[PDB]
């Protein structure tokens, strides 16, 4: 499939530290199916998000419905079936950090994957079982859709 | 067409005050379908507004309804206080049999008994209910909530008989009539008999009854997972349930239990890639359906996506229903093959066994998982002393259950003489264990010799210490 | 009225059974715990603070019952292992392992004189064991489906049994015969407690109904509604004035014996409580659960 | 091992009961 992670999140706070940027807003959200915290930077100018909203987030390694790698190059004249068709807000970034609660001897029970979508930062932290698809310096997509 | 304009007029007057008195009353009077907190706020200043023009006590219909709001909120205690002071204010309506404060007290007491059920104060709930029924026996909802209370105790109580006499007082009553067959859901051997007891009010005055016809679909789906599908019988049953689901599809696009039924029957048709999508729809529609949590994880383990499945299993365990639900840990331990999928799988089986030691299948499955972990530690292992010492005891226990279940006759409609090949296995596992325990003594003696080897060299480094000292 | 001691992460895994000794055989000074982690942790409640005295192992499956002798400073443990291990507490050493083979074993009970050892069985029999012998002396055979809960009369003259679907069976332990077969429950009974005078009897089913029965004529003294979840364990306040209720909803209601009133409720375990016992007078109240954290409730 | 764990796997479907909301005069 090419999907590293999928869950439904609920916006629990927007800009706790205050609005830092005008067109960008930080959402602190939590899901229900996996109990994962999410910090996400979104361009609220084009995709406004209100407190208490509920959305489906899908971290993917590729947009093509069939398992097929991406070249990281912009190809607007691409007629393949892309899973971005099923979502409203889509970003493209790279994983730049994976933290955990590991010790010198024990493995990590909880992980924390950090992604940067051209400067818009995301932190998806929760159980390490749900974050095996994430590897540092790896390109991913956001694929986020609002639901009622 | 009358309600959105009502909203607009209500927020045309809420900010205003042309001596607004009831403006909050007809605010909240539509807000009870909507957000309840808006109704709370309307009642809040409505409580005040009856005090300044004259210090007039709030009529108990308001106070009963705000307690009714808090019933679906967490404010259960002051909801009870609202019902108490409601009954007092109705008593303060000493002469108002025109307004029928007595009838208002009747429904208020009904609400308060329903509240005592939320306190699980079923004793006082019984008291209020029998007080109303001894004074208004024509009422039905009290007559069956009592029945529902004994249903919590069990089916063939006066639960079932209050339910049947609720039909005797009112055979036109679809709620109670549905609850009749709801009793019969407990007796699934009364599966094909439920056509008749869910046909009685398939009179078209009651039709359309989405609830009952989905109940027909559900009693028709429990027929499935049988070895007669190849005989086209469950294929016809699948398509018949599909026909019911198409019917409820056309008459309601926005039912969700329907779509759960369609996805379930097509998943029984083996289309599991074609199932997670349709269940995804009801997933955003409302997460608070216990069924869809299970049915999604069945797909996940069908792709062997355990690390997506068992978490959502215990998410289904986040309801305040039952500390060891049995079928959920059954549906958890399916192709669980990794380490925590083995030993913590055993711990889950122990949790289930603790409240369910009666099950033959569960004691078989613990024997199975003990067998798996025993063969995980004796074959390419070359492993610890203590764990292979535990291995022989645990496989001995497994052989005890192999023997014990095989003596029992009744199984899960599939006889478990399969323990016999496990018995030949565990015998050759005895031979393998006698092989590897010698290897355990070998690794013990070599660790003894290497610790002697470090003893001598550390004696030598004390000797160098002595040379530097001299 | 509150909590005095809370014991953070007292076990690796969920506790199923509790044993707090009542006498002055250094057992008021200690606590015995029985858990899923196969650890029988002997918790010395000394200097009004809870210290680990021993940690006992070998019960290869999770412990279903622990108990402390009235007339002796020893203890006994059962599990799904069907190896009812007998434990000496002054040293933290096992006295014996009573193999109740092959599987036919359930929760145990020290006799009031601590001579006989009753247990439940899959067949419905109630097997009685010699504390000195480790042998099934005789089985109290009363047919049914499965035996879940048992309690001795502390004055040593009756036995009562709670089965897998609400069967209450009254025995004369002086003769080991069935007196009454009471059927006030339909749903599984996990605990039942003889009164300190053995005049009353408590039932704890999946219905939240504490149906209290008289003993001397074996009739219903009254049904008491409880929690929303399944009530699991019960102990009498030993002065015969209260009784405590462990449920399946992180909540422990404390009840008056006569007025049928929740005189107090604790909520302190964030997980489902499993086992309860009072003080020697009933002031301290011990309490276990799946939080693996043991809460000690002073209740004057 | 040779085969997986046995189950009577069913895609069951439950029903909510009658709500009985407290009434609104």
């Amino acid at each position: 499939a090419g999907i590293l992670f999928e869950d439904i999140f609920d916006v629990k706070d927007i800009d706790p530290e205050g609005k830092k940027f005008d067109r960008v807003s930080r959402l602190h959200c939590e899901s229900e199916s996996f109990k994962m915290d999410l910090i996400l930077d979104v361009n609220i100018q084009i995709y406004p998000v209100d407190l208490g909203d509920k959305f489906r987030l899908v971290i993917a390694s590729t947009l093509y419905e069939d398992g097929t790698l991406d070249d990281g190059e912009y190809n607007p004249t691409d007629d393949r079936p892309s899973r971005a068709d099923q979502f409203e807000y889509v970003m493209y970034g790279k994983v730049y950090r994976i933290e955990g609660d590991e010790t010198s001897t024990e493995a990590a029970t909880r992980l924390s994957a950090y992604v940067s979508y051209g400067g818009l930062l995301m932190r998806l932290q929760g159980d390490a079982n749900n974050l095996h698809g994430f590897e540092v310096d790896s390109r991913v997509y956001l694929l986020m859709k609002k639901l009622a | 067409e009358k309600r959105d304009i009502a909203k607009g007029h209500l927020k045309k007057v809420t900010e205003q005050y042309p001596d607004d008195v009831e403006a909050w009353i007809e605010l909240a009077q539509i807000l009870e379908q909507t957000d309840i907190q808006g109704a709370l706020s309307a009642y809040g200043t409505a409580t005040r507004i009856l005090q300044e023009k004259v210090q007039a006590d709030v009529p108990p219909e308001i106070l009963n309804n705000v307690g009714a709001l808090h019933f679906r909120l967490g404010n259960l205690g002051e909801a009870k206080k609202y019902f108490l002071a409601s009954l007092d204010r109705a008593k303060a309506e000493a002469e108002h049999d025109e307004h029928y404060y007595n009838a208002i007290s009747v429904t208020t007491s009904y609400n308060l008994a329903r509240l005592y059920e939320a306190m699980c104060e079923f004793h006082e709930a019984e008291k209020l209910y029998k007080n109303i029924l001894r004074e208004h026996p024509n009422y039905v909802d009290c007559y069956l909530r009592l029945g529902a209370m004994a249903r919590d105790k069990g089916n063939f109580y006066e639960a079932s008989d209050w339910f049947k006499e609720a039909l005797q007082i009112n055979q036109d009553h679809p709620d109670a009539w549905s609850l009749i067959g709801n009793l019969h859901l407990a007796k699934q051997e009364w599966g094909p008999g439920q056509k008749k007891f869910e046909r009685i009010l398939k009179q078209p005055s009651t039709q359309s009854d989405t609830y009952s016809m989905l109940a027909l679909g559900n009693v028709w789906l429990q027929t499935l997972h049988q070895p007669t599908r190849d005989r086209e019988k469950e294929k016809r049953h699948q398509d018949r349930a599909l026909a019911i689901y198409k019917q409820v599809l056309r008459n309601d696009a926005k039912n969700l239990y329907a779509a759960n039924g369609i996805g379930a029957v097509l998943a029984h048709k083996g289309y599991f890639r074609e199932a997670r999508d349709v269940f995804a729809q009801v997933r955003e529609a409302t997460a608070d359906i216990s069924d869809v949590w299970l049915n999604l994880a069945h797909i996940y383990v069908e792709q062997k996506q355990y690390i997506s499945a068992v978490q959502m299993y215990e998410n289904c365990l986040r309801k305040f229903y039952k500390h060891q639900n049995t079928e959920v840990v059954l549906y958890l331990a399916r192709a669980l093959f990794k380490c925590g999928k083995l030993q913590e799988c055993k711990q889950t089986l122990l949790k289930a066994r603790h409240v369910a030691p009666s099950d033959t299948v569960l004691m078989f499955n613990v024997a199975l998982v003990l067998q798996r972990l025993a063969t995980s530690v004796l074959k390419d292992e070359k492993s610890n002393l203590k764990e292979v010492l535990n291995a022989v005891k645990e496989l001995e226990l497994a052989h005890r259950y192999f023997s014990y279940l095989s003596k029992v006759g009744d199984k899960m409609r599939f006889d478990l003489a399969l323990a016999a090949t496990e018995a030949r296995q565990c015998s050759d596992l005895l031979s393998q264990a006698q092989y590897h325990v010698a290897r355990a003594r070998k690794q013990d003696e070599e660790e003894r010799e290497l610790r002697a080897k470090q003893e001598q060299e550390k004696e030598l480094l004390r000797q160098k210490l002595l040379k530097e000292q001299e | 009225y509150g909590i005095l001691f809370k014991q953070e992460q007292a076990h690796d895994d969920a506790i199923w059974s509790v044993a707090w000794g009542t006498n002055k055989k250094e057992n008021s000074e200690t606590v015995v715990t029985g858990s899923l982690d196969d650890l029988v942790k002997v918790w010395k409640w000394r200097d009004e603070r809870l210290d680990l005295q021993w940690s006992l192992e070998g019960h290869q499956l999770g412990v279903v019952s622990v108990d402390i002798s009235h007339t002796l400073p020893i203890a006994a443990s059962s599990s799904l292992d069907a190896h009812i291990r007998l434990w000496d507490l002054e040293n933290g050493k096992q006295i014996k392992s009573i193999d109740a083979g092959p599987v036919d074993a359930w929760t145990l009970a020290f006799s009031p004189d601590s001579q006989y050892l009753a247990t439940g069985t899959h067949v419905g029999k109630v097997n009685i064991f010699g504390v000195e012998s480790g042998k099934k002396e005789y089985s109290l055979d009363t047919r049914g489906k499965f035996i879940l809960s048992i309690a001795y009369s502390p004055d040593g003259k009756y036995l009562a049994s709670g089965a897998i679907d609400g069967i209450i069976n009254i025995f004369d332990i002086a003769t080991g015969k069935l007196l009454h077969t009471l059927e006030g429950h339909a749903m599984p009974i996990r605990s039942l407690t003889f009164s300190p005078d053995s005049q009353l009897l408590v039932t704890a089913s999946d219905d939240g109904y504490i149906k209290i029965y008289d003993v001397q004529h074996a009739n219903l003294a009254g049904t008491l509604s409880g929690h929303a979840s399944w009530v699991l364990n019960v102990a009498f306040c030993p002065d015969d004035t209260h009784f405590v209720s462990s449920s399946s909803d992180k909540s422990v209601k404390v009840w008056d014996v006569g007025t049928r009133t929740c005189v107090h409720t604790f909520f302190d375990h964030q997980d489902q409580v499993w086992g309860v016992k009072y003080n020697g007078n009933g002031s301290k109240i011990v309490s276990v659960g799946d939080d693996q954290e043991i809460h000690i409730y002073d209740c004057p | 091992e040779r085969s997986g764990v046995v189950c009577r796997v069913k895609y069951c479907n439950s029903l909510p009961d009658i709500p009985f909301d407290p009434k609104f005069i």
